RNA sequence: GCCGUCGCUGGCAGUCGGCAGAGCGAGAAAGAGAGUGGCGCGGACGCUACGCCGCGACGAGUAGGAGGGCCGCUGCGGUGAGCCUUGAAGCCUAGGGCGCGGGCCCGGGUGGAGCCGCCGCAGGUGCAGAUCUUGGUGGUAGUAGCAAAUAUUCAAACGAGAACUUUGAAGGCCGAAGUGGAGAAGGGUUCCAUGUGAACAGCAGUUGAACAUGGGUCAGUCGGUCCUGAGAGAUGGGCGAG
RNA sequence: UGGAAUGCGAGUGCCUAGUGGGCCACUUUUGGUAAGCAGAACUGGCGCUGCGGGAUGAACCGAACGCCGGGUUAAGGCGCC
RNA sequence: ACGGACCAAGGAGUCUAACACGUGCGCGAGUCGGGGGCUACGAAAGCCGCCGUGGCGCAAUGAAGGUGAAGGCCGGCGGCGCGCCGCCGGCCGAGGUGGGAUCCCGAGGCCUUCCAGUCCGCCGAGGGCGCACCACCGGCCCGUCUCGCCCGCCGCGCCGG
RNA sequence: CGCGACCUCAGAUCAGACGUGGCGACCCGCUGAAUUUAAGCAUAUUAGUCAGCGGAGGAAAAGAAACUAACCAGGAUUCCCUCAGUAACGGCGAGUGAACAGGGAAGAGCCCAGCGCCGAAUCCCCGCCCCGCGGCGGGGCGCGGGAAAUGUGGCGUACGGAAGACCCACUCCCCGGCGCCGGGGGGCCCAAGUCCUUCUGAUCGAGGCCCAGCCCGUGGACGGUGUGAGGCCGGUAGCGGCCCCCGGCGCGCCGGGCCCGGGUCUUCCCGGAGUCGGGUUGCUUGGGAAUGCAGCCCAAAGCGGGUGGUAAACUCCAUCUAAGGCUAAAUACCGGCACGAGACCGAUAGUCAACAAGUACCGUAAGGGAAAGUUGAAAAGAACUUUGAAGAGAGAGUUCAAGAGGGCGUGAAACCGUUAAGAGGUAAACGGGUGGGGUCCGCGCAGUCCGCCCGGAGGAUUCAACCCGGCGGCGCGGUCCGGCCGUGCCGGCGGGGCGGAUCUCCCGCUCCCGUCGGCGGGGGACCGCCCCCCGGCCGGCGACCGGCCGCCGCCGGGCGCAUU
RNA sequence: CGACUCUUAGCGGUGGAUCACUCGGCUCGUGCGUCGAUGAAGAACGCAGCUAGCUGCGAGAAUUAAUGUGAAUUGCAGGACACAUUGAUCAUCGACACUUCGAACGCACUUGCGGCCCCGGGUUCCUCCCGGGGCUACGCCUGUCUGAGCGUCGCU
């Protein structure tokens, strides 16, 4: 259960704080798990998805072992467009099919001068929680 | 309760007789749909409901203290009967003894793996497995009113000193905890029926007499309380009825059908 | 219209009573506010009694109640003068003082004098300057064994 | 014969079994009573006693009363190791049935995500009417009607398309107190150009004051601006709880 | 010998809705020429009540009602309907 | 005689306070913490008795000042003239009659070949204690009236009983 | 005439300030109805209420008695329970209706004028110095200006206070920084399955995951994610972490203040006027020969005045000390900001308003005021071919599905079209009774099984009876061993705890001289109950048993060779 | 046979009930409990590349500065952005700015008339004219300044 008297267990209030969330909060909302090859390297379970990351889809019609570059993060629709997840319209032109960040796993981060700060932050607070437990 | 202004925020007077209209008040003039359309009364669209619910309805009930105590003693005397517990639904076919008491070191527990290992060693795990097998979405408008998920009530766990046992157990579905000094009937008898499955701890199983106490030694922790008396002692009217005392004083049965 | 047999009962519901309805749905939400501010007060006054200044012993008027004894408002300046406590320094050691009280009898005047003695003897005083004791002040052996007393101070029992 | 109510304040814990002996319907208040002396291991059903069984008599009903509903609606605490994307709710159904009924259960279809049985708890809980409320739809009915102010005709053009648009030629009206040419109040883009043909212009439109695109109102001398008219209205003062 | 006959279990207590416009008939009956009129008395009906008959029918004759099979009646009937 | 073309959804004895009776439950001459205080669901639940104040019940009656709910027999003393009156010391003790569920005694009897013969049961003439309740008659408390005679003492009196 | 004061009064775009209007749920001051009730109505009631006006605050108002009482007395205000539906008012009808005491929440007091004392010992303003500087102050100078003797500051206020003397007691108290010492807001992050097979358009579904009972759990609230997710994601839990800001509580140091108290005597002093009060009038109140308030007239006193719930006179007592001011907490809040929740409604409901709603629209205005949510997981929103001028179609394609096609979930009823079947001159419809035809159902169409026995042909690793081991039932094992309990009963050179309106060495403090009596306090004795050890019986173990013994049943393992 | 009419069923239309959803209400509770001449609330009018309404903002006009965040906004364009000689987007928000009416303040409310002071063009102080900035409402307090009185005086 949750005991914090200031958090909202209500349904429609989380279903409203979700859809009317500002962009910078929708960046955290659109997080995505790390692959088990970068997990045992960084000690980090998920990361807010950025644009130039290589990812692989795991749930849906386009789930497979093909890896693609994230082409754009359409944070207003709560979706992303990846390199080769697409579709043909009636006439023939191709469109990118949107995938939810929770149904897709990251296989190669785009390390910036800031994604390194976020990674070392998560790693820090994770060793602090391991010493808090052990 | 509904608002007190609802249905009355308009201004509408009846047109009167004539006009071949049904004499209900009607909205005043205006160049809109809602113009002369029927304003108040439960019959009309919009309008006020019949006898609007108020906020001074009597919500809370008060019960006599000696009767809350009668109900607590009756909800505890019914938790030591294998039939009244196996009929509430609990899966206690392998519990070694019903008044299930455990040592005091259980209060020293701080991991939920300890509580899981205990509930398995005591063969109490088929009841949390039954809660799991009974977790499902509700039916009705209760889903959109923060009562979306429902499940079954599991065993209760009576404690005396909170050395971390509520922290240990409060993550298992169905397990609820209860201090002896504050036994709640809404928890000992969920749904209103008697016969929930309880798991005591010896330090709490040894305060029940100081709390209520036998019929000759009063309650020590309460001010003046003695266990309710019995309206009949030998409740085995089978043994009563086939006893030579009564068997001898009867006429022969007239078991022929004419 | 009245039925066969019953009371002539007058209901006092001829005013607009639905407007001035007072519901007690905040009674549990104010009992916690009072208890919270009562422990913020029992933490603001650290060793001083939690109930507050000591009250005198006081008979009641009105022969219905003139055999019970009660806790008044303060110690009359007569009883403070008999006990030898300045009326302006009594209020600084938790002694209650109201000047309005008279003292016609003596059996109560001496009871409240004995009460002031029983309080000025149980009183653990802390030195005005911490780093330097004073003359009329309990020694640090008391001050380290000085606690905050709960409930009323020297409770009055018939 | 069957259903039900009432009455008998009826009967049944006796299913008393190889630790056995199977009964209490019979006209006549009360013991199939004790002691004291002269092989084969066998025997239906029952009994949720709030249950089961047996007997008789009875059965209308407005206003009204009471009871019983395993009649129904929505939520709450419990409980069905409940049902469900291998298809829930809802709705339709010349399909099979149950119950005196309220109602209910199956089959087929449609549908696409939630729903129900039981014990209790709660209520904004069951509609044929109220010249009821809101919404939807019929017969009337392809009916009434599309009739105030004299009047239209021919050819050509554009166009898929012409009684109704445009040109021209006829015939006519208004007949300078006009169906003319300009303004005040009011309207506010109705003005002008091009295109469109969905809706509208009570037939039609190739047209419009419709729609969609764009344009357009130029001042020392024309008005406002200024002055006072009837009157409105501060300060001073007075009144006034304000 | 429970002091006539026949029949039948009685007594008592609270709480209580609806009603407080009535009408008809046999007999008696007041006002009125009388009235499907106005007004009383006794009993029975309609109202609150179907069913067979009176062709039809609030009130007349028979007879009062759970759902059914056979038989027999009442009051009325038996040329045809 | 009035409302009604059709179909869908909505639509009318509700809640609070008071009172009365009936009913279930706990405790019971008591009863209740409702206000206050102490210790996610929980604004719940538990607890307080030197928190039972207070409410209702346990006493009525009178406008009030006020008063406020069986008695009898026994001796011994004073008084009136054998009873009564008052006065001290005894014992008995909370009415009675009628009906009255129920219970109690029980004359006699309830079979097996025949008499005596005990225990267990059951029936029963008749006789009883009598629940609740009902009727009636007494008694007791307060108000009120009538007729009376006495006792009390810090204040003797427009006193008290 | 002039000059200079003072008083009274004007003028400034004079230097520097202040008010105004809005909101209004709650609060303060006034104004103030009528619907309705009385079965009419006029007093009353509705009601000091609706409307109206003025003024504020986060609370307001009230507030330290010109009080309550009649006691063995209480002691500011506000609030709750109770007093109490009471006392009282009232066409004594309808109806209305407090207070005191008591139990609680909170708890806090004070300050002037006056009377006196002090060399006005006091205050504001401008100019300059240094600092502080985003709540305009601290310190120094100015023969700088004003206010004020028609009265500023200190002491002091009804609890008495002031002054002289006698005595004793006695150095923090306050503000301002400088500087350091460990509650609130904000930002960021911290456990574990996308593990194997299998449903689907898509899984968050179904099964599995040994003996670490798949992994985490102080985290299994919730939301999202192509149904339904503790382990995919955000989150949740945590006296979990990290980083920013605010504040408090703290300690030193500086420059300032402030030069201070109590006790006994002695001498002194002490109060609020057109106010109280009385008359009279109007309203209001439960307040009744006037509860309160207000207008008008009269108009005070000071051992006085007011109150003591029946008008008046007399006399006693109780009780405060009006006519000046301030004061937090407990208390209220349908407005505002930010939050959490719900046995509430779920798009004709719930706010009028789930939506570009106080919008569109109406009215000249004051005002009135709606209707209107849903394609799909994703627009993948039908390319292209084809007829027609176009709308519209016919193909094709997207989707799990267009039987979801831009007002598109499901798509009922009334109403209508067409197809099928029947029917038809007393409008239609209806109940009872049959017959005819249809529609499907029975998955009808050779018709039930079951027990026993008799015979007829076959097949077992098979019956009875014995032996071993286990298990269970029963036992008046008359009365076997040992336990356990008793809403059992008695005892005891026994321990203990609760209670008592049963009694009685030290100590607090008290009157009378450390002697001597009353009372505030724990022992101690005693009584009852309970508990625990002791022995006795009694009786239960059928709400509560263990071993050996006996009988019985069952299972398994043997032995049985098969007329079973 | 055929038409028309009625009934039942099939499908198809009008309509949108029912069910299932819910970024909405209602009620309860908690914390705070703050407007304005330093120009409030409200109103008017403007501002987007393509913009009507809603919303945001005010000629710095769908927002400026700063800080946190750390790569988008998106309907299409276009445009930034080594992501570190440097920061897209959001949120926070303390710096600056904030049109006209409005208590609304020069007089009036048409948008009309002013007066004073200081700047820039005009001039070359020549007032003219134009542009820019600052002032000029009512009551009221303390002081300053100038005054009135056959008000009360004193001295000349
Ligand atoms: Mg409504
Ligand atoms: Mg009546
Ligand atoms: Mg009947
Ligand atoms: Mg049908
Ligand atoms: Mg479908
Ligand atoms: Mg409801
Ligand atoms: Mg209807
Ligand atoms: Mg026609
Ligand atoms: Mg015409
Ligand atoms: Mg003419
Ligand atoms: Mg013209
Ligand atoms: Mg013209
Ligand atoms: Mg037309
Ligand atoms: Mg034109
Ligand atoms: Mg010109
Ligand atoms: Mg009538
Ligand atoms: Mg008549
Ligand atoms: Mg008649
Ligand atoms: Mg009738
Ligand atoms: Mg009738
Ligand atoms: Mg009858
Ligand atoms: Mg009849
Ligand atoms: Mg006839
Ligand atoms: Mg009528
Ligand atoms: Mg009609
Ligand atoms: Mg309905
Ligand atoms: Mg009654
Ligand atoms: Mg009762
Ligand atoms: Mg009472
Ligand atoms: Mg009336
Ligand atoms: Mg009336
Ligand atoms: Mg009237
Ligand atoms: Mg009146
Ligand atoms: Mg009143
Ligand atoms: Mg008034
Ligand atoms: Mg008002
Ligand atoms: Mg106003
Ligand atoms: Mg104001
Ligand atoms: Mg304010
Ligand atoms: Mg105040
Ligand atoms: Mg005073
Ligand atoms: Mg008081
Ligand atoms: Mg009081
Ligand atoms: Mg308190
Ligand atoms: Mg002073
Ligand atoms: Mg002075
Ligand atoms: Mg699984
Ligand atoms: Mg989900
Ligand atoms: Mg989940
Ligand atoms: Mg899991
Ligand atoms: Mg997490
Ligand atoms: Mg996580
Ligand atoms: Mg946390
Ligand atoms: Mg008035
Ligand atoms: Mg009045
Ligand atoms: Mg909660
Ligand atoms: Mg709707
Ligand atoms: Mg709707
Ligand atoms: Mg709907
Ligand atoms: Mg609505
Ligand atoms: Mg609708
Ligand atoms: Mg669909
Ligand atoms: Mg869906
Ligand atoms: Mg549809
Ligand atoms: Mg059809
Ligand atoms: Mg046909
Ligand atoms: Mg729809
Ligand atoms: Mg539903
Ligand atoms: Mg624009
Ligand atoms: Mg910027
Ligand atoms: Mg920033
Ligand atoms: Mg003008």
């Amino acid at each position: 259960m949750k005991f914090n008297p200031f958090v909202t267990s209500d349904r429609s209030k989380n279903r409203k704080r979700h859809f009317n969330a500002p962009s910078h909060i929708r960046r955290k909302i659109m997080s995505s798990p790390l692959s088990k090859e970068l997990r045992q390297k960084y000690n980090v379970r998920s990361m807010p998805i950025r644009k130039d990351d290589e990812v692989q889809v795991v749930r849906g019609h386009y789930k497979g072992q093909q890896i693609g570059k994230v082409v754009q993060v359409y944070r207003k629709k709560y979706v992303i467009y990846i390199e080769r997840v697409q579709r043909e319209k009636a006439n023939g032109t191709t469109v990118h099919v949107g995938i939810h960040p929770s149904k897709v796993v990251i296989t190669r981060l785009k390390l910036d001068k800031d994604r390194k700060k976020i990674l070392e932050r998560k790693a820090k607070s994770r060793q602090v929680g391991k010493e808090k437990g052990k | 309760a509904v608002s007190e202004l609802a249905g009355h925020q308009t201004s509408a007077e009846s047109w009167g007789t004539g006009r071949a209209v049904a004499r209900i008040p009607r909205v005043r003039g205006g160049g809109t749909h809602r113009s002369g359309q029927g304003a108040f009364g439960n019959m009309c669209r919009g309008g006020r409901m019949f006898a609007p619910t108020k906020t001074w309805r009597r919500w809370h009930r008060r019960v006599n203290t000696t009767q809350k105590r009668y109900a607590i003693c009756s909800a505890l005397a019914a938790s030591a009967l294998p039939a009244l517990v196996m009929s509430k639904g609990h899966r206690i076919e392998e519990v070694p003894e019903l008044p299930l008491v455990v040592e005091d070191k259980v209060e020293g527990y701080k991991k939920t793996k300890e509580a899981v290992l205990l509930l398995k060693k005591l063969k109490a795990w088929n009841d949390i497995k039954k809660v799991y097998a009974s977790q499902r979405m509700r039916a009705g408008k209760g889903k959109m009113r923060n009562r979306r998920r429902i499940q079954r009530r599991g065993p209760c766990v009576i404690y005396n000193e909170d050395n971390g046992i509520v922290k240990a157990f409060r993550n298992i579905p169905g397990i609820t905890l209860l201090n002896v000094t504050k036994l709640n009937i809404l928890k000992l008898a969920p749904g209103g029926h008697v016969g929930r499955f309880c798991i005591w701890t010896e330090s709490a199983f040894r305060k029940l007499d100081d709390l209520y106490g036998t019929w000759r030694k009063a309650a020590s922790l309460k001010s003046n309380y003695n266990l309710p008396m019995h309206k009949m002692l030998n409740t085995d009217l089978s043994r009563i009825l086939k006893s030579p005392e009564i068997q001898r004083a009867l006429r022969a049965p007239r078991k022929k059908i004419h | 219209a009245p039925s066969r047999n019953g009371m002539i009962l007058k209901p006092h519901f001829h005013k607009d009573w639905q407007r001035r309805v007072a519901t007690w749905f905040n009674q549990p939400a104010r009992k916690i506010r009072r208890r919270k501010a009562r422990q913020a007060r029992a933490r603001r006054i650290a060793p001083r009694p939690a109930a507050g200044p000591i009250r005198p012993i006081v008979r009641c008027p009105t022969v219905r109640y003139h055999t019970k004894v009660r806790a008044g408002r303060g110690f009359s300046l007569e009883e403070l003068r008999v006990a030898g406590i300045h009326k302006k320094v009594a209020r600084t050691i938790g002694i209650s003082v109201d000047p309005r009280r008279r003292n016609k009898s003596t059996e109560s005047l001496q009871a409240n004098v004995q009460r002031l003695k029983e309080y000025r003897s149980k009183l653990v005083l802390f030195p005005r300057k911490p780093s330097a004791p004073k003359k009329g002040d309990s020694s640090a052996e008391e001050l380290k064994l000085a606690t905050q007393l709960t409930g009323p101070v020297m409770p009055i029992r018939n």
